[PDB]
RNA sequence: ACGACACAGGG
RNA sequence: GGGAGCUCCUCCUGUGUCGU
């Protein structure tokens, strides 16, 4: 396949996971996540899209809800 | 005659509805755990040296505390749980995280006490609490 | 030259001025001034070559130039003496330039000259033309006018989008910097009319005979009478001037104490709502000689054309009065000694003050329909709520119904990973491919609802050219004559989706089924008869939309009350059903695109045009920026079908209900009530038809502006020249309605400008030769008309043009066209954007839609929509359809494999979806 | 058809008689009895009689310009600020609404005020 | 050809 | 009404099931 479509689908899934983790209960955080998601979906180059993916994944990882060791393995 | 075929069609249409109900209930229940598995499956499939370093750090313990900023002048802080996770992540004052070069400003301990970058050595390491939250800006 | 020097000395003459010879000692031949001429040979508002004036420019001390000229006409001797005599009477009026008639030997013998003094460079006609026929790449006169009168500077034009209304809304301030000049011109016009009347002068007041200071000249077509019996003709003047009265906010000085822009604002009484004598005073101050009756309250109008006229004047005058005096008018009502607060009237900006007729105090009980109309009334909801100051919007906010504000977010879509894996297994979504994912489910934060509501800042008070509007409306009525409408009873209403919401506050107790089951038939009939004598204001509830799209902008949808729909059905449903059942008309609503409907529509638009080209435009912010006058016009042409079942009062009260409920109702966004300035309502049944009316109106307006703005001396066809002459005559003369010429112009349009209209979406097949000669509308004409009548700038990069008819329209209803061979015949099939179909397949709005085996019909419908791609010359486009069929096959196979596993065994008519005969037959005529 | 009707009738009249008791007072009776014909616009009923104001402020400049202090002036009246909250419906203290403490709190802030006598 | 249900496309 | 997380909009078109 490609790399732009892959990161767009992955950003959709990131925002779904973050909505399930009740991030909408933080106006600032949810606004930042929504902006990163909408900016990934509209990007044309696969260089800044990976940067916004880094930011969104950092949002997901800075929590302590989703376990990251069983998921990785 | 036709009544038996009608009863057969009725049984079939009654079974293909309980099947749909069972599958719908199964998807409704198994969500929030299949979505996370799917996410990490398609994240390992991207194979980005920026996402992979973050994921490895997070599964080892070097987790951020705020959104990683993509601007040259912004500020970032992470959590260094072990000494080895510090000895290989940082050298001197240059921090390596998310495939970027960061420059440490201050390193607070678990009691909000500034510990100096010269005191963090292999010998005098185990006399701390070691959730050393470090702060840095990307260079 | 001694000749030129002596001519200059004589042109200055007595009034000490330092003049420089702009031009030479002969005529200057000014470059294309705008004129408003009507004689036996030409008629129209066009740009001609004025060539009988020897202009000069005046310089003050320091020897720099001023904006004051000495224009010296050189007409004949009889006209010289006539103008001299007519000027000797109006000489004492202050709204009259100096004239200084003299004779000077130019070519050897005493040519007579008329030298009016210190006028301006440009003329009110030039300002009106520049602002009406706005071309963004040839706007030199507008720029020079804005710079000359210190409204802005050239650096302001250095920026980009300086002319746009949506981008850079500071152009509104830059324009309003001309309002006091325009208003002083109006005052000078009224003074001149009074002087003409007191002197016994008869003549037409045209815009091209007045400075931008206001002074008047050119007494060539004036006739004498008995002193005191003069009569000036001011139809074309005021009519052409009206659209720029609200663009430049000319009546802003009327909001101040002594009608001067330095004193504070008038502190109007807060309990005041009538403002009738104020409107009469404004009319008698600025339009004293407009010789048609003006009714401030449109409840006294004589027909719907009178309603349009008086509502135009009211929408001008309502910008002077405080915005807290409009809306419902509440009153204290006692229900068994218990006091209520219910609306017993309404104060419209366009329709004036209207009072209900069935208002009863001191009632012992409330009936069911009285309970309904009191619960739908925002009076008791806003009277018992908290005051609200919402600093996030510039719109008016009434009250907060709750103690907390609601911040509603939108979710991201669900990823159908199975379909995406299947697609990328078939070779899709590669690097640099033809089809790419561009339609997603965009998420929104809490600040989306109110930030989308704030887009009503694009709705500005627009005063229309009424003499033009009340002819365009007759042409649109001719466009809507093949339909059958009227009122229907309560047992003739066909209500679908009876299990939806009933709006606010009725969604607290049940769905629409509850209120259609609790109300009898005679109860609904009584409610409908009530709405014909009383105004019921209602509340609509705005909430976000969860759908796939290509833009990251939030889209809100409105839900109107159950009273509004319940009565608007009985009012409009017969006509709506009739519009949606007619095949072969201009408004193609309810015409399917399957079984050959697309081909039939296209063959209908192409009907018989001579040199056919195709064209299509868009309306920027159509639902937000649509002026209220055009919405009232649409409502009036829709209600024109009730000429046998309703009287004048019934139709006016139905119009007032329509306005109060759909045009300027109270919007509940979150947990707070706001006032909506205007536009169309999403949850209204008649919005897609009002949009069609408005579309046809703008098209007819563009056509009349295209035909009236050409040099009639350059039209070679005698028929079209005479048609233009009679078009001007029927607009600005001929106050009555000429049905013969209306039919003639309608035939002209249908023959040379063929339309296919849906809700604000149109495709036009026009005569390209007539359009290149200026006899029918072009894209620039639509740009100009939208600029001066819609307060938006239509970018030419959103409009297309097709010079080959074998290629269909570029886009109609988001569908492309493609001439396909289908069994020895070549037909037009509509195909969608492949990214739209792929995105609908890949991203779903509910989690169980991802199972696949549960949603095979979802893919069958998507394949029905994606079939015509199989005829496209591009290969990925056909691969889309083949992919969908292969996925349907795989889905059925694994559904069978599961049904045989978890249950004992199962067995039918699904193989008809793996093969293209089904979807192919979906696109051919029946038999 | 006949039982849903009575239920919705009782519900509607209960809503009316509920929001009626929150409404009738001396302010409304005093502003209507000043009108020449008992008829007043609706847009001035909360502006003149409501005893509670809710201000929604998007920025810190708007807060500084509108509701600075514990008492401000709007619609020709003095309002007493109490219970200012943020977009998360969390209580915010007046000492925390600063120029440098502005990025640390969620916007918009919803200020509640009672009319002062 | 007429209603109910589900789905799909086009403010 | 069923369903979903106190709330779930309008118009048109077309499929697939059911019943006349
Ligand atoms: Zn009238
Ligand atoms: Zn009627």
């Amino acid at each position: 396949p490609s790399k732009m479509s892959d990161v767009k689908c992955t950003s959709v899934v990131l925002l779904s996971v973050l909505q399930q983790l009740r991030v909408e209960s933080s106006s600032k955080l949810w606004a930042q996540c929504v902006q990163l998601h909408n900016d990934i979906l509209l990007a044309k180059d696969t260089t800044e899209a990976f940067e916004k993916m880094v930011s969104l994944l950092s949002v997901l990882l800075s929590m302590q809800g989703a376990v990251d060791i069983n998921k990785l393995c | 005659a036709a009544m038996q075929r009608k009863l057969e069609k009725m049984a079939d249409q009654a079974m293909t509805q309980m099947y749909k109900q069972a599958r719908s209930e199964d998807k409704r229940a198994k969500v929030t755990s299949a979505m996370q598995t799917m996410l990490f499956t398609m994240l390992r499939k991207l194979d980005n040296d920026a996402l992979n370093n973050i994921i490895n750090n997070a599964r080892d313990g070097c987790v951020p505390l705020n959104i990683i900023p993509l601007t040259t002048a912004a500020k970032l802080m992470v959590v260094i749980p072990d000494y080895n996770t510090y000895k290989n992540t940082c050298d001197g004052t240059t921090f390596t995280y998310a495939s970027a070069l960061w420059e440490i400003q201050q390193v607070v301990d678990a009691d909000s006490k500034i510990v100096q970058l010269s005191e963090i050595s292999m010998d005098n390491s185990p006399n701390l609490a070691w959730p050393l939250i470090v702060t840095a800006l990307r260079a | 030259s001694a000749d030129a020097q002596s001519f200059l000395n004589r042109v200055c003459g007595v009034s000490a001025a330092r003049l420089t010879p702009c031009g030479t000692g002969t005529s200057t031949d000014v470059v294309y001034r705008a004129f408003d001429i009507y004689n036996d040979k030409v008629a129209g508002f066009a740009k001609f070559l004025k060539t009988n004036c020897c202009r000069f420019q005046e310089k003050d001390e320091d020897d720099n130039l001023i904006d004051s000229y000495f224009v010296v006409k050189r007409h004949t001797f009889s006209n010289y003496q006539h103008e001299e005599t007519i000027y000797n009477l109006l000489k004492d009026c202050p709204a009259v330039a100096k004239h200084d008639f003299f004779k000077f030997r130019i070519d050897g013998d005493m040519v007579p000259h008329i030298s009016r003094q210190r006028l301006t460079k440009y003329t009110m006609a030039d300002l009106v033309y520049a602002l009406r026929h706005f071309d963004e790449g040839n706007c030199d006169t507008l720029k020079e006018i804005l710079v000359t009168y210190n409204c802005c500077d050239d650096d302001y034009f250095n920026k980009k989008d300086w002319y746009d209304f949506v981008e850079n809304p500071d152009i509104l301030r830059v324009y309003a910097n001309l309002g006091e000049r325009v208003r002083q011109a109006l005052l000078k016009t009224v003074q001149f009319c009074d002087a003409m009347r007191n002197a016994g002068i008869v003549g037409v007041l045209t815009l091209d005979n007045q400075d931008l200071n206001g002074n008047w000249y050119d007494f060539g077509d004036f006739i004498q009478t008995t002193p005191g019996s003069g009569v000036p003709v001011v139809d074309s003047y005021y009519s052409l001037l009206m659209p720029i009265l609200t663009l430049t906010r000319a009546l802003t000085a009327e909001s101040h104490v002594d009608t001067d822009l330095t004193k504070p604002y008038i502190k109007w009484d807060l309990l005041k709502y009538d403002f009738t004598e104020e409107r009469l005073k404004l009319f008698d101050r600025y339009f004293k000689y407009w010789d048609q009756t003006y009714h401030p309250n449109c409840v006294n109008c004589l027909d719907d054309r009178c309603i349009l006229h008086c509502a135009n004047f009211n929408v001008l005058f309502s910008t002077v009065f405080p915005p807290t005096s409009f809306g419902p008018l509440v009153r204290k009502i006692f229900v068994d000694g218990v006091p209520f607060v219910v609306s017993t009237g309404y104060h419209f900006r366009e329709l004036g003050v209207v009072h209900n007729q069935d208002v009863n105090l001191h009632s012992s009980r409330l009936s069911f329909k009285e309970l309904l109309v009191y619960a739908a009334d925002p009076a008791m909801h806003a009277a018992s709520g908290n005051l609200l100051l919402d600093k996030r919007t510039t719109c008016f906010s009434v009250a907060a119904l709750t103690n907390n504000v609601a911040f509603q977010t939108v979710k991201p879509g669900n990823f159908n990973k199975d379909f995406y894996d299947f697609a990328v297994s078939k070779g899709f979504f590669k690097e640099g491919s033809s089809v790419e994912l561009k339609h997603f489910f965009f998420a929104q934060d809490g600040n989306a609802a109110i930030s989308d509501y704030d887009y009503y800042r694009y709705n500005l008070p627009t005063m229309c050219d009424i003499r033009q509007l009340l002819f365009v409306v007759e042409v649109v009525d001719k466009y809507f004559d093949c339909y059958d409408g009227g009122c229907i009873n309560a047992n003739q209403v066909i209500v679908n989706n009876l299990d939806k919401s009933a709006g606010f506050p009725f969604n607290k107790w049940g769905k629409a089924r509850l209120y259609y089951d609790s109300m009898s038939y005679e109860d609904q009939d009584a409610l409908f008869a009530y709405t014909k004598r009383n105004v019921i204001p209602t509340i609509t509830q705005m909430n976000l939309k969860y759908a796939i799209s290509a833009k990251n902008r939030a889209r809100t949808v409105a839900g109107v009350s159950i009273c509004s729909t319940m009565t608007n059905r009985q009012f409009h449903q017969k006509l709506l059903k009739s519009i949606a059942a007619t095949r072969g008309a201009t408004v193609v609503i309810g015409t399917s695109k399957f079984y050959g409907g697309w081909h039939n529509m296209l063959k209908t638009v192409y009907s018989d045009v001579e040199n056919p080209h195709l064209m299509g435009w868009d309306y920027p912010k159509c639902d937000r920026a649509m002026p209220n006058m055009l919405r009232i016009m649409a409502s009036l042409v829709l209600a024109r079908k009730h000429t046998t079942c309703c009287s004048l009062s019934h139709r006016f009260y139905r119009l007032a209900n329509e306005c109060a409920q759909v045009l300027s109702e109270m919007v509940m966004c979150g947990g707070s009530l706001y006032v909506k300035p205007g536009g169309t309502s999403s949850g209204d049944a008649t919005t897609a038809y009002a949009n069609s009316v408005f579309n046809i109106c703008q098209a007819v307006t563009a056509n009349v502006n295209a035909l009236l703005s050409t040099d009639g001396n350059k039209i070679a066809d005698k028929y079209v020249r005479n048609l233009q002459h009679r078009l001007y005559e029927c607009l600005y003369r001929n106050r009555d309605v000429d049905t013969d010429f209306v039919n003639e112009f309608y035939a002209y349009l249908r023959k040379h400008f063929s339309m296919m209209i849906l809700s604000d979406d149109a495709v036009v097949c026009f005569n390209s030769t007539y359009a290149s000669q200026g006899l029918v509308a072009s894209i620039k004409n639509f740009k100009s008309v939208l600029y001066y009548q819609n307060n938006v700038f239509m970018s030419e990069a959103k409009c297309w043009t097709e010079t080959d008819l074998t290629k269909g329209p570029h886009e109609f209803c988001s569908q492309h066209t493609m001439l396909v061979k289908q069994g020895d015949d070549y037909v037009y099939l509509p195909y969608p954007d492949p990214s739209r179909i792929l995105g609908a397949g890949c991203f779903v709005d509910d989690i169980v839609k991802t199972d696949g085996t549960l949603m095979i019909e979802r893919f069958v419908s998507l394949a029905i929509d994606a079939y015509p791609l199989t005829k496209h010359p591009n290969q990925e486009y056909a691969d889309v359809f083949h992919l969908y069929l292969q996925y349907i096959r795989k889905l059925h196979d694994e559904l069978t494999g599961h049904m045989l596993d978890m249950y004992s065994v199962m067995l039918d008519n699904t193989s008809r979806y793996w093969e293209p005969e089904f979807y192919e037959a979906m696109y051919t005529p029946h038999t």
